[PDB]
DNA sequence: CCCTGTCTGGCGTCCTCTCACCCCATG
DNA sequence: CATGGGTGCGCCAGACAGGG
C-alpha cells in the first residue's frame, strides 16, 4: 500500500526515537513555571529549529502488514481485515467467536 | 579402582595431575590478585617441576 | 633499617612456624635484628647478618629464604604485593550493601535458593527496604523480593 | 507467604497446571492456602468484516485471560527453588510476589 | 685445537605359585 | 577432615670439561 508511505512512516519512528523523549524536556518543564523571561521564550524558539518530524504527532500507526492508515487496532498492531483473517486461522492465541 | 575394603587405590598417575592442577590453579590465583616477583619466580619454578 | 625478607614453610604449620620464629629470637636475644613476623610463605622484617641468616634457617619447619641466590638472599621486590594486600582489606573490610537502585537497573542475586543469577529491578522500596527484581527462572523471570545486601548492584 | 499469581488463556490449561503446582510444593513444603479463582478479564474487539460499505456485518470476538492464586503459605527455602526455579506448561503466564 | 679425565646415563632371562600390605594427623 | 609434606654393581659409551 503506496511503499513510499510505508518509508515515510519508517523514517518517524526513527527521529522520535532520537530527538523525542530526549527533547521532550524544553517543553517538560522549560514550558512550565520557573525563570519563565527569554530563558523560556528561547526555548520556545529553540523547538522549531528541530525538524517537523520528529514530534509523536506526526505518526500514523498503519497495519504491521499491510501499512493501511484506517481501522487500526492498538492491541495486535494489525488493521481489521488483517486481524480477522489471521484470528479465523489461529495465528492469534485465545481468541475466538464468542458470543455472551 | 577400590580393593576389598572400599578405600581407593589411587593411581600415581592421579598424584601426578593433581599436583599440576593444585600448582596451576595457586599460580592462576598469583596473576588475579598475585603477588610480588620472587614469589610467582618459585610459584612458576614449582609447576615446571611439576 | 630492616628490610622484608619471604620464608618458606611446610604450609599448613605456618602459625607453629611464626610462634617458634618469635620465641627462636626471644631465646637468642637479637631482638634489634627483627621487627614484624606476617602471616605458606611467612614474611619477615629483618636484617641480612650470615648469624640471622642461620638463626631463621634454624627455626624449625623451615625451608629456607626465597631470592635471586643463597648467598645474599633477596628482600621484596613488590609487584603484586600491594595488590594482594588492598584485596584482603577490601575481603576483611566493611562490605557495603547496594543501596542505590532504580527501576530498570540490573541487579545480581547471591543470596537463598536465587543464588547466582542476575535480574533487574522492576520495583524499589526503601521504607521497606526491599527490591523487587525478578530471576530469570527457566527463562521465566521469578519477580521476587531480596535485600539490598541480599543482592548486588550490577 | 509467597503470592502465586498465574495467568494463561485457557481455562483447561491453567486449571489443570495448578494442580501439579501444588503437587510440587505439598510433596516438600506440606502447607498451601488452596487454589484460588480470580475474576477473568473478558477483552472485546467487536470490529468489521468487509473490506468497503457495509457497516453492519460485525463479528464480535473476546479473549478471555484467566488468573489463579494457590498463595503457598511456608517459605523453607525446599519449597521456595520447587517453584520459582521449577516453571511448567509454556504459554501460561506465572509471576510471584513473596 | 688434540688428546685426557670425569660425570651421568642405560642396561642387565622367561613362565608360574602363594603370602603380606598399601599416608599421617589433627586443630 | 582432607591435603600435602643411604653409604656392598659393573661395563660401555658418549658428552662435557680439562688440561696439554
Amino acid at each position: 500500500a503506496k511503499q513510499s508511505m510505508k518509508a515515510r512512516e519508517v523514517k518517524r519512528v526513527a527521529l522520535a526515537d532520537k530527538y523525542f523523549a530526549k527533547r521532550a524536556e524544553l517543553k517538560a518543564i522549560i514550558s512550565d513555571v520557573n525563570a519563565s523571561d527569554e530563558d523560556r521564550w528561547n526555548a520556545v524558539l529553540k523547538l522549531q529549529t528541530l525538524p517537523r518530524d520528529s514530534s509523536p504527532s506526526r505518526q500514523r500507526n498503519r497495519c504491521r502488514q499491510t501499512g493501511r492508515p484506517h481501522g487500526f487496532l492498538r492491541k495486535f498492531g494489525l488493521s481489521r481485515i488483517k486481524v480477522r483473517e489471521a484470528a479465523m486461522r489461529g495465528e492469534i492465541p485465545g481468541l475466538k467467536k464468542a458470543s455472551w | 579402582v577400590p580393593l576389598d575394603g572400599g578405600r581407593f587405590a589411587t593411581s600415581d598417575l592421579n598424584d601426578l595431575y593433581r599436583r599440576v592442577i593444585n600448582r596451576n590453579n595457586r599460580l592462576k590465583r598469583l596473576l588475579d590478585l598475585a603477588a610480588p616477583d620472587i614469589i610467582v619466580r618459585n610459584e612458576k619454578r614449582m609447576l615446571q617441576e611439576a | 633499617k630492616k628490610r622484608w625478607y619471604v620464608v618458606q614453610a611446610f604450609s599448613g604449620f605456618e602459625g607453629r612456624v611464626a610462634t617458634s620464629l618469635r620465641e627462636h629470637i626471644k631465646l637468642h636475644n637479637m631482638e634489634d635484628l627483627f621487627g614484624e613476623v606476617m602471616v605458606g610463605y611467612v614474611l619477615v622484617q629483618m636484617v641480612m647478618n650470615d648469624a640471622s641468616w642461620h638463626l631463621v634457617r634454624s627455626v624449625p619447619r623451615v625451608m629456607g629464604f626465597i631470592g635471586g641466590t643463597s648467598d645474599r638472599p633477596a628482600p621484596i621486590s613488590d609487584k603484586e604485593v600491594d595488590a594482594i594486600m588492598n584485596r584482603l582489606q577490601q575481603v576483611g573490610d566493611k562490605p557495603r550493601p547496594k543501596t542505590l537502585f532504580e527501576p530498570g537497573e540490573m541487579v545480581r542475586v547471591n543470596d537463598g535458593p536465587f543464588a547466582d543469577f542476575n535480574g533487574v529491578v522492576e520495583e524499589v522500596d526503601y521504607e521497606k527496604s526491599r527490591l523487587k527484581v525478578s530471576v530469570s527462572i527457566f527463562g521465566r523471570a521469578t519477580p521476587v523480593e531480596l535485600d539490598f545486601s541480599q543482592v548486588e548492584k550490577a | 507467604r509467597i503470592r502465586i499469581r498465574l495467568k494463561a488463556f485457557d481455562h483447561r490449561l491453567i486449571d489443570q497446571a495448578t494442580a501439579e503446582i501444588v503437587e510440587t510444593a505439598k510433596r516438600t513444603g506440606a502447607q498451601v492456602r488452596g487454589p484460588i479463582p480470580l475474576p477473568t478479564r473478558k477483552e472485546r474487539f467487536t470490529v468489521l468484516i468487509s473490506p468497503h460499505v457495509n457497516k453492519d456485518a460485525r463479528d464480535q470476538y473476546e479473549i478471555r485471560t484467566h488468573l489463579r492464586l494457590v498463595d503457598i503459605v511456608e517459605p523453607t527455602e525446599k519449597t521456595v527453588d520447587a517453584l520459582m526455579r521449577l516453571d511448567l506448561a509454556a504459554g501460561v503466564d506465572v509471576q510471584i510476589s513473596l
